[PDB]
């Protein structure tokens, strides 16, 4: 397989003092919730986590209420019962759907250039970005070379790299010609397929990077507190170097 | 055995110590040993490997607090840590980078060391048991990235362990050891998960050495000039004690390099690493853009560029009756790039210890920190044209700078003369 | 004079004070982690207990201990005199913190008849044997030789007081809520 | 003379013994215990593979392909000549340990459509990408760059091997007994 | 200290080194210190805890490559060990008895040090290291006992992070702190394995300064009669160097220890266990037979003996208006048994170092050494009368030893002479 | 509870040249089968050891086809399927059935005298004469001091010591009177239960003794293996002792 290119969406998040937007991640968990959850499960992620400060921030009651929904196997019990929000989202219900909870961390979206990495230190990884991209890069007319040639079962998006790609589209050395690939996965979104309350607009693009900006946070929910504490180390370590710089030239003076 | 000043009993609770276990005077000879004036700041990275020790130890002790070493649990352990545990999240970054910035600190304490002679005589203890540490440094990494168990902690176990299965006769044997059976599975896991443990134990003992090694002989500096050790009075020219002139320097160095250390950790902390490892081993499928860990890349692209149809290759086939082919010859090149640094005291002929008078060496030398760049570069890069070739020409020049190029400049070159004094560069 | 002396003392401070800042969190990831601090309620379904029967249930890591108690049982926790008890308060979260361990201020029912308690001894946290055991027809801590009454008061031993009693009552008619 | 000489001697040498009596368990306590070394066998079913379509099963640990070969795979694997491969020696278990590299030697049955063997590099153990990947219509390891052609042998880089071919025979008619 | 002849470079490769590293020196006068002539088998125990302490690292680290820190599977893990890796039931229970050993023979350590006044100056350092080292290997050896997570390890783990919430105003904080929660579990367990794996080297390091320490000081011997330093003439009459003499009784001594310990191993491996370990913690339920690991015996019959009915815990609660009760005494009687043996050296008046020339002292010493059996022996019986009548008799002469009768002695007893010098006692 | 008296069987394999008699296990696993088992598991032996050295040693295949009569729940199937002979024996059937994989060692029959630990030393712990004793010790008329209070649902057994007994026979302070107690445990033996195919006696008396062994194996698979490393180490060192002695005496000689 290999990279590829993926729309540069302005995230609230990105840049150190970045921050989630609360009202964005509530959206985006009614879109994973409606849409996603039907395939894709959150393993490593604690519902309870929904309340903790720096994420979606739900009162304790709407999550509690909201862990009713999962269907969940009580570790001793054995026999089934409705969920608590001390379990996890569950596991994917589609067995080959990955586990969206580090999604936004196991994907890059900036590559380069020349393999030197000088992207991704000014763009960042592009976890969320690229999520972004393949909601966003279903086409609906297929490209040219594979007209006749797609394979059943799969669907052609502009951002996935590592998709299986007709015989009809790869050049003379077998690279393929498609910007994109062919995905297990069908378009998920379509136009105001989610009601948002406060009547937000849900337009496959809204979504997106809605749920986008949601699956940031499942898999990195301390991340503003993770750059607190970055500004916070900065600033000591900044004065402590100053003062160790001048206790350092005052003591050498006494010698050069 | 520089001329100064030894330890004196002044408080009565010091006298009363002093007459039973003189351990404070050590101390004190040690922190007042006469430190060359001239060091830059190229002597700061020592003490910033030191600090990495540390850090690496005390966030680890706290990590293994959390961390299960089993298959079923070793992953969902880790997220534990990240989103469960008070400043988890933090401490595992922390961890994380901290082999970075131990690895980018060794290479410049290697680099400064290759280029002022500091593995000359009289100091080639100090250099081989700081390779041993670094031999060390690698094991103990390999390890750690083992732990996780995502993608590329699961086939870089895979990988790695699979050096040893290369070496001819014993080394199905030997690998099978390793594994504690036919593949890597939890007994793998779980081995490693000890030894991850035991290693930074050694590698402090080690290290203990190596400090005392250097203190035997006396810091080098950038001249390479030695301080005079005909009476306390001229020595004290070429220095100044180690407390406080360098221990600050040191410690102010150390502040800035930790300011950069938590912007990284605090505002990009999975940047040097590999977004694959988020993924959950699979024994049943290796991810296609496998790549290792950057401080592994030179010697990982050492490694690839000799496949079968190098000549050189193709010759040692020919030669050994096919005992050693290219998986085999790829194996000795990469341990060898690191055995022929080992080696550099008997390798570099030229008796002029610093680089900074030597003209010609000073070309090679500066040819030999980009190769290392470009191995470290080619190593991310696929293995079709050029790149092929660029690693051949780079891991060629890696050895030719060691076995060939040294040598003979040690005879050939015309050095520039040096100061006769630490105290002359000083003031100059 | 002071200009220099100050620089060094306001050196070393930042120091100290960055250092404190890098021991805290050292100490502070052995605090309990979220996934503990999701301290639960939990329900117990009570119908199947005769009197002269302990149902020994787990909650928050701990044992509880419910007891229906019988008549000998209440008998003998009535008998005793506040006086005479080494621990006189109730340790009953399910009512007034000044409460005295009278009998009745240690059941939930006014019969008395429903003992529920921590089966923590107070000493160092064994769970003590019930059935009827130790010296005064209740419970023995066989970790150091604690003894409590058939209420769950200490008598006896190096255990300072009496088992205690955490929020607590019949949601129902066979059910209890612990918590 | 040699008799405190011989004692000295005959000491170190018992020493010496013992201490490699307690050496060696300490190096064997690593070498497979007896719950892996229980290496079983195990029977996949097949009836579900359309040709195209590589099944990878796990078995001690490790992928092993099923791939049931198209017409292009036979044809293309067919094609090449001995003195053409990198390994001539067919690493089949299942048949002599001198047989030779030819597309026939490397398939369970004579219409060579069944390609069954070990999904493991024979450079550093990774498992090669198939979907008929690589410059061979085979598989191609991303790990350091192997080649293997349609019937899985090795054709570029540094892998030295065939991918192995493990004990393997159908059972019956839809199923393969690997082991 | 003592006049000795010092270490030569004789080999080529030796001078080498030794202008490099001197560690081959360092070595050799370490290995050559004149020791008296007159060491007793009582001066063996030292080298029998070196052994056990390396051999509870090694077993210990290959123990830890097969067993996992996790409740739903540490048992079931110790049990893999047991029946599947090779040489397992034989690791497992040398690492379980070799902790008896460990402790057999600090004891007998620590009384010979108390016999002859080894604690006495100049000794005191040597003392104070080695009463740190014994709080390491007790909390060492807790820890590690929970590991098999059995019945025994679950409650002692309840019982002794419970002694920490005895502690007033802080004491509840404390005991939360290293349960990582509400009560003994999985986060409990997992660190425990940590601090397991962590303890053993800081007593390695501490090991290392109480061997500097007495090796600064010279050893001290039976007669308590130093050696003669004014010249190497008469030091040697007193002395004869460590290697070969005594490394080898020692090393004698050390296999006829190991036969026995090899013989217990093979023979009766669960003799000095408890059988309830065998059983899976059950975390709603306490043995009716619980008891502590032997060598805990003695300080856990000290702590029991302080119930609310003792007269002496009824005045304290009284005097500190409650603060202290029978709970926080008991906590207080048991860790100051351990602290007045650490002040023994300000304890003990008399400038006579050797008990043997002590006529009263040799009296309460035996009553001391009698005293410990017993309250190890107590501490294994019921609480019940007779029992807690011995124990509190007992912990009661504890006390009176180093608090009372010792310094009183001081000024007291009439010490019969010694020898003027080891050499006169050696000869007789 | 308390301590009591054991019936003090000879088992073979007592005494540091004691060694299993693999007959012995062999009829006492065919016990645990058809008996115990019904109730008690032994979740931690493999069934595959029935196959190992130093027990009951059975062919592969016989071990193969017992396994057969377990019915286990694959580790990723979920679904049901015949025993290997890599499963472990299952789980306790009846929730109160003690796990039977430790028993032996998780019991102590000697005890004492005065806890000096003195029987032990010369007796062993006792865990399976102890089986044997409670096998052994349920008698057909309760003592008298009960005749009309027994526990419903309970046994009276003369060996086991910490069951419920009785109010009626606890003497002025407390203690009881009789030498057993109250055990959940029905008698689980009667002449000849089970057919010993070479026609041994399977008295009461015997299968409690054969039963024991196998526990006893099934507690120290490696019991044998330990008594051989033993032997080896004490030779080793015994040798290098007395060399090391002569080379101490020698080497002295030059001073004293
Ligand atoms: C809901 C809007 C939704 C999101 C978000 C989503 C994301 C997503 C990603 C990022 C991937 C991974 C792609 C990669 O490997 O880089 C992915 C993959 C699959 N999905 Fe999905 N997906 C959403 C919804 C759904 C729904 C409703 C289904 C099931 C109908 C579904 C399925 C899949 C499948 C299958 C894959 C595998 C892709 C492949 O490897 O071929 N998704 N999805
Ligand atoms: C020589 C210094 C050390 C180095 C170079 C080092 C390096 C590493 C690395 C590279 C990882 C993987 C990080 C990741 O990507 O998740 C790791 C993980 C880990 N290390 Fe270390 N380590 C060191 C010392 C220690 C010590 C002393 C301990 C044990 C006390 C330890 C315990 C762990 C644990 C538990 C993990 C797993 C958790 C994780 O993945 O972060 N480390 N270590
Ligand atoms: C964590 C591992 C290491 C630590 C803690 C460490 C520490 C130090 C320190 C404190 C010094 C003195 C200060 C300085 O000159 O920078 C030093 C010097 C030196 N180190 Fe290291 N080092 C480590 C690894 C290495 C390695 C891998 C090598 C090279 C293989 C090496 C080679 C040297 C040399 C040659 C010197 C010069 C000594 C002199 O000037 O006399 N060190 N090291
Ligand atoms: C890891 C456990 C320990 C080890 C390995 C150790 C080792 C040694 C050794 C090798 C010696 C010299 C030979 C001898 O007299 O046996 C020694 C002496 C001594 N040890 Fe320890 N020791 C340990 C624990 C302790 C403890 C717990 C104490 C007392 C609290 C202690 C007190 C002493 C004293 C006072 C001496 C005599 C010093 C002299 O003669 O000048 N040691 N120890
Ligand atoms: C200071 C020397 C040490 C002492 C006193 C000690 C003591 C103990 C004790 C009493 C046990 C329980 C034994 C049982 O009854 O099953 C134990 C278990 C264990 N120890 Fe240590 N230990 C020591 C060093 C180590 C070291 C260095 C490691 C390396 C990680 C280690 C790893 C373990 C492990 C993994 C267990 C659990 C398995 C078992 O129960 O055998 N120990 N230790
Ligand atoms: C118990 C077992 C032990 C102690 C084994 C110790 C081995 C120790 C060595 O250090 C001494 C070794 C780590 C060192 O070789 C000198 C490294 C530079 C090896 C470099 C290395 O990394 C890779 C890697 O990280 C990968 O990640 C996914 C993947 C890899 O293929 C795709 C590689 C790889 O192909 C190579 C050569
Ligand atoms: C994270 C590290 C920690 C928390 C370290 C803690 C170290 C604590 C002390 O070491 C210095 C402590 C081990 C030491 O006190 C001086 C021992 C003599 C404690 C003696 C001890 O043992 C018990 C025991 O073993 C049990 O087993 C089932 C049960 C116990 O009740 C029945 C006891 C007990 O009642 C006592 C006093
Ligand atoms: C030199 C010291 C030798 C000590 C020898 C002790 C022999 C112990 O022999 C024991 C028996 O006493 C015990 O009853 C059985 C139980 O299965 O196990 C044996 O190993
Ligand atoms: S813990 Fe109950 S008496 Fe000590
Ligand atoms: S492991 Fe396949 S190319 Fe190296
Ligand atoms: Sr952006
Ligand atoms: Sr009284
Ligand atoms: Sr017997």
């Amino acid at each position: 397989a290999g990279g590829g290119h993926v729309e540069d969406v302005p995230f609230s998040f990105e840049g150190p003092f970045g921050t989630f937007d609360q009202h964005q991640l509530q959206r985006g968990l009614q879109v994973y919730t409606e849409v996603c959850a039907a395939c894709h499960g959150m393993k490593f992620v604690p519902i309870r986590s929904l309340s903790e400060p720096g994420g979606p921030e739900l009162p304790e009651d709407q999550v509690r209420a909201y862990a009713t929904q999962f269907t969940v196997t009580d570790e001793e019990t054995g026999e089934d019962r409705e969920g608590k929000p001390t379990d996890h989202f569950p596991h994917s219900a589609l067995e080959n759907a990955p586990d969206l909870s580090l999604m936004a961390k196991a994907r890059a979206g900036f590559h380069g250039p020349m393999g030197t990495g000088i992207s991704q230190l000014f763009n960042g990884i592009g976890g969320p970005e690229y999520i972004y991209s393949v909601l966003t890069g279903f086409p609906e007319e297929p490209p040219k070379c594979a007209e006749g040639h797609e394979p059943d079962g799969f669907y052609y998006n502009r951002a996935f790299q590592n998709g299986s790609v007709p015989d009809t589209c790869k050049d003379a050395n077998g690279v393929k010609t498609t910007a994109g690939s062919w995905i297990a996965m069908p378009p998920p979104l379509m136009d105001d397929l989610v009601e948002y309350a406060d009547g937000h607009d849900a337009s496959v693009h809204a979504m997106a990077e809605d749920v986008s900006a949601f699956l940031m946070w499942a898999a990195e929910p301390k991340l503003m507190a993770r750059k607190q504490a970055g500004f916070t180390a900065v600033m000591f370590l900044t004065v402590l170097s100053v003062l160790l710089y001048l206790t350092n030239k005052r003591l050498w003076a006494g010698v050069k | 055995g520089i001329p100064h000043d030894h330890y004196e009993p002044r408080t009565g609770i010091e006298k009363w110590l002093h007459s039973r276990l003189p351990i404070v005077a050590l101390a004190y000879d040690t922190i007042m040993i006469p430190t060359p004036r001239n060091l830059n700041w190229m002597w700061i990275w020592g003490v910033v490997l030191a600090f990495c020790l540390v850090l690496q130890i005390v966030t680890g002790i706290v990590l293994a607090m959390h961390y299960t070493p089993h298959v079923d649990l070793a992953f969902a352990s880790v997220e534990h840590i990240m989103r469960n545990v008070n400043g988890g999240f933090m401490l595992r970054y922390l961890h994380a980078n901290g082999a970075s910035l131990f690895f980018i600190a060794v290479y410049l304490h290697i680099f400064r060391g290759l280029y002022y002679g500091s593995y000359k005589a009289p100091r080639e203890v100090t250099w081989i048991v700081g390779m041993l540490i670094y031999l060390a440094m690698m094991a103990t990494a390999f390890m750690g990235y083992v732990l996780p168990w995502g993608q590329m902690s699961f086939w870089g176990a895979t990988v790695i362990t699979g050096l040893f299965g290369a070496i001819p006769g014993i080394g199905h044997s030997i690998q099978t050891w390793l594994l504690g059976g036919p593949a890597v599975d939890n007994a793998t896991l779980n081995r490693f998960f000890s030894l991850h443990y035991l290693l930074p134990f050694v590698i402090a003992a080690l290290v203990a050495i190596h400090i005392w090694a250097f203190h035997s002989t006396g810091n080098n500096n950038p001249t390479g000039v030695e301080v005079r050790r005909t009476s306390k009075a001229e020595a004290q020219k070429d220095t100044v004690p180690f407390w406080p002139y360098f221990i600050i320097k040191d410690v102010f160095a150390l502040a800035v390099v930790l300011l950069v250390f938590f912007a990284i950790v605090g505002f990009m902390p999975n940047y040097l690493g590999h977004p694959d490892n988020y993924i959950e081993a699979n024994p049943l499928r290796t991810p296609a853009h496998i790549v290792p860990e950057w401080y592994f890349l030179p010697f990982y692209a050492i490694l690839r560029a000799f496949t079968a149809d190098v000549w050189v290759v193709q010759i040692a086939n020919f030669i050994s009756f096919g005992i050693i082919d290219a998986k085999f010859f790829g194996v000795l090149a990469m341990f060898g790039a690191i055995l022929v640094m080992a080696l550099v005291p008997w390798l570099d002929t030229s008796p002029v210890r610093s680089g900074r008078y030597r003209p010609m060496f000073k070309i090679y030398f500066w040819l030999l920190a980009a190769d290392f760049v470009i191995l470290t570069w080619v190593g991310a890069q696929q293995t079709t044209f050029p790149y092929d070739w660029i690693s051949l020409i780079a891991s060629a020049y890696w050895f030719a700078y060691f076995l060939v190029i040294l040598p003979i400049l040690g005879a050939i070159e015309k050095p520039v003369a040096p100061p006769a004094t630490i105290e002359e560069d000083f003031n100059a | 004079g002071t200009r220099r002396d100050f620089l060094y003392y306001a050196t070393a401070g930042a120091g100290a004070v960055a250092t404190g800042a890098a021991v805290w969190p050292l100490i502070n990831q052995m605090n309990p982690s979220a996934d503990v601090q999701a301290l639960a309620s939990i329900f117990v379904d009570v119908s199947s207990v005769e009197p002269g029967v302990q149902l020994t249930v787990k909650f928050l890591g701990k044992p509880i201990f419910i007891r229906r108690r019988t008549e000998a049982d209440i008998e003998l926790g009535r008998s005793v005199q506040l006086g005479q008890l080494v621990d006189t308060n109730a340790r009953n979260a399910n009512i007034d913190a000044g409460a005295e361990a009278t009998d009745q201020n240690r059941t939930l029912d006014e019969a008395g008849e429903w003992l529920v308690m921590w089966g923590v001894c107070t000493h160092l946290g064994c769970s003590p044997i019930g059935g009827v055991s130790g010296d005064f027809g209740g419970w023995f801590c066989p970790c150091h030789g604690s003894h409590y009454d058939s209420a769950g008061r200490i008598r006896k031993g190096p255990a300072p007081e009496n088992l205690p009693i955490p929020l607590a009552k019949f949601i129902d008619e066979t059910t209890i809520q612990l918590g």
